Parts: structure tokens; sequence; C-alpha cells
């Protein structure tokens, strides 16, 4: 999905805010904040009601304004509320009703997702590859800046997973694919417009073609 | 008004609101203060990892990133691939999560809010030389910089080189901090 999440390359934003080895402060920063993961878990280990997966996309999903604005913790407690009520376990008149007021949630998906490729590549490391130049509406763990882009295999998984375009929108085809560290110099990404060496991008097979 | 903000109930009132699950019967007793894990357990154990490394030529670590961390019995959740990334005199590594926040974990414990920053998101990729100059840490001229974005379930670790003046140290080595596993510090001696 090409929203706002992907953020990768934007450019006019200012200073991260951090300088090395300053004091972090706790954990967590309020009482609340261990809730979006412990909730997330909840859902993921003890209901079986979705995927991490899920939960990357419907926080994707939030409407873009409302990302924006939105610190991190807060957007997996819209995010994990917005399955919830997806998946028929609460309603929004619930959480409403007890929280006091307002509780905007997630934005519907226009995508039913898509299903793991049955026809992919095997690679090797030093193999190049290029990511394929396709376009998906709904959860894709491509980064924009590598679509259509070349690079070398460092690494490819001894492991293998539910491909996320699939297991995203809780389909039953996800499959299972190993992924791999492609290697991309910077300016093949960035042109003449970056300062860096290379960027190594973890990609699922089936986002990769021969090059 | 354009482009405003949608009203919300306070967000400790909303993230207490939807722990409308415990009524249901849907959290186990003490599960969410169980995981509270994160405070205690989910820890920069990789600094421990990298002195070894450094004084223990397991340093395994850099084939086979998972058997080494589960020697230490520290693999865990968002911590159960993992991947040691070394270090050399013309190589530095970074590592980000363009897309949210993905960190190991386990090993170098929940992320911290600027490494979660729209900031650190967008610009690490692009110009990790400006960004970690701004942080404070000066990457030579003749040195490489490797970004590693964890878009998959790869998580890593950076295994940084070993400062000088730290010959014979024991594993006193345990000077690695949090942003040197990250990659946007480098060890330094006192
Ligand atoms: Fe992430």
């Amino acid at each position: 999905m090409d929203g706002v999440h992907d953020l990768a390359g934007v450019q006019g934003f200012g200073k991260v805010p951090h300088t090395v080895n300053a004091d972090i402060g706790p954990t967590f920063h309020a009482e609340w904040e261990h809730l979006p993961y412990s909730l997330m878990f909840a859902g993921v280990a003890e209901l079986g009601a979705f995927s991490v997966d899920e939960v990357r996309y419907v926080v994707e999903r939030m409407e873009p304004r409302h990302y924006m604005m939105t610190p991190y913790y807060e957007r997996y407690v819209i995010g994990v509320a917005t399955l919830m009520v997806e998946k028929g376990i609460l309603t929004q008149d619930e959480l409403e009703s007890l929280a006091g007021g307002p509780f905007p949630l997630s934005r519907p998906s226009e995508s039913e997702g898509r299903p793991a490729p049955v026809e992919t590549t095997t690679f090797e490391v030093g193999q190049r590859v290029r990511v394929r130049d396709e376009y998906v509406p709904g959860h894709i763990r491509m980064p924009a800046y590598c679509r259509g882009r070349v690079g070398t295999i460092s690494h490819r998984t001894t492991e293998k997973w539910p491909f996320p375009d699939a297991i995203g929108h809780g389909r039953n085809d996800a499959g299972e694919e190993p992924t791999y560290h492609v290697k991309f110099a910077a300016e093949e990404l960035f042109g003449s417009d970056t300062d860096g060496g290379s960027v190594v991008v973890d990609l699922f097979e089936g986002y990769l073609e021969p090059a | 008004t354009e482009n405003a903000a949608p009203a919300q109930a306070p967000v400790s009132d909303r993230a207490w609101a939807l722990f409308a699950l415990d009524g249901k019967g849907l959290v186990p007793d003490g599960y969410v203060e169980g995981w509270k894990t994160f405070e205690e357990d989910f820890s920069p154990r990789g600094a421990e990892l990298v002195a070894r490394a450094w004084t223990d030529p397991f340093r395994l670590l850099l084939t086979d990133g998972t058997a080494a961390v589960a020697q230490y019995g520290y693999l865990g959740p968002q911590g159960e691939y993992i991947v040691a990334v070394e270090d050399t005199p013309t190589l530095k590594n970074v590592i980000v999560c363009s897309l949210c926040a993905c960190t190991a974990w386990p090993i170098l414990g929940l992320p911290p809010t600027w490494y979660k920053s729209f900031e650190y998101r967008a610009r690490v990729v692009r110009e990790p030389r400006k960004v970690l100059s701004e942080m404070g840490t000066e990457i030579a001229s003749d040195i490489e910089i490797r970004v590693y974005d964890t878009t998959a379930e790869t998580r890593y670790m950076v295994l940084p080189q070993r400062p000088a003046g730290t010959e014979g140290w024991s594993q006193q080595l345990q000077i690695v901090t949090k942003d040197c596993l990250i990659g946007v510090a480098i060890p330094q001696v006192p």
C-alpha cells in the first residue's frame, strides 16, 4: 500500500530527536504504554484472532493525517482496537462508552490482499535480482524506494514465512517463502541524492525476479 | 476545518478502554502485567553477545546468529531469526525499520522513541552519514555506510568494532550501549 507510512527517502524532516547514548528514560513513559503490545499478543497468541501482519496493515490503514499526528504506541492502541472491531470481538460503541469519548479507528481495507505467488525463483548469494515492478494496494513488505530496482543477494533465509500480502489480510493462501537480504547501491535507489554506501532490504521471494 | 485532527478521548482513556477485552474474559489473569518481560528481560543481552564475540573467535554469531543467540537463551518475540552484521575498518552498519519500528526486542530492548520517529525512518536510509553526524557520530570519509532496513522477519544486531584501549578487558567490555547495537554509535573507551 503506497501509504504515508512508507517514509524511507521522504525529504523535509528535521533532526532525529536523539544524541548518541543520551538517556532515553524508562521503557514506558506512561502507565498505559505496555497495553498495545500486550493486547496484540492476546489477540495473536491467545485468541488467534489476527496475525502480527494484520496489525502492521491496520496501522497502515489509519487515515493519513491521523497517522501523521499520532505517537507510535497510540497507533497500536488504535490498530488493535480496529482489528477487534473488524473481527466482531468488540464494538466501537463499547470502546467509546468505556473511553468516555471519541475513539476513531483505522479506515476499512480497500484491498482483499493477494495470495503468495505460485511462480517464484530460488535465488543464491551473489545473484543479481530486480524487485518486481508491481503495485499492491493492500499490505506489502516492499518499501517503494526499491520497486523496480536491481541489487545483489547477500543472504537467503534458512526459514520460511507466510507472504505478508496474504496473511496481512487474514487470507488462507499466504503459503510460505524465504526472504532475501538484497543489497542495493545507494545511487541505485536515490541517484546522486544520497550520502550513503549501500542499503540492504529484507525481501520476500515473491517480490523478486532475475535481473 | 481543513486537515484538522479527529476529536479523540485522552489516549490513556482509550488504551484502558481497550483493556472491553478483559470484561469478556479474553485476557488471562496477570497477562498484561506479565508482558510489562518488556521492562526487565528484553534488554540491550546484546552487549553480552558482543563482548563474547570480541573475546572468543563464538564470533558462529556471524554465520548463524540465531544459533549463537539461542546458546544464551535470548531468542524471543521479535527476535526469532537473528542476523549479526559486522563493522569493519571500511564498513559501518546501521539498522532501521523504515515501515514501522521492527527491532530485535529480546537482545536490543524495545525500540526508543527516536528510532520510531518519522525523522529517523525517513532520513537514515537516504542520508545515513548526515543523520549519524547530527546524532554525534562522525563516520570517517573512508568508511562505507550500509543501512539494513528491517522489512521482514530477520532481526538485526550490529557487531561494532572493538575500540583500541580495551585490550585484555574482561567480558568490562559489556561500553556496548543500545545505540552501538542499533549502529548509530561507536563503542567509546573512557
Ligand atoms: Fe517495524
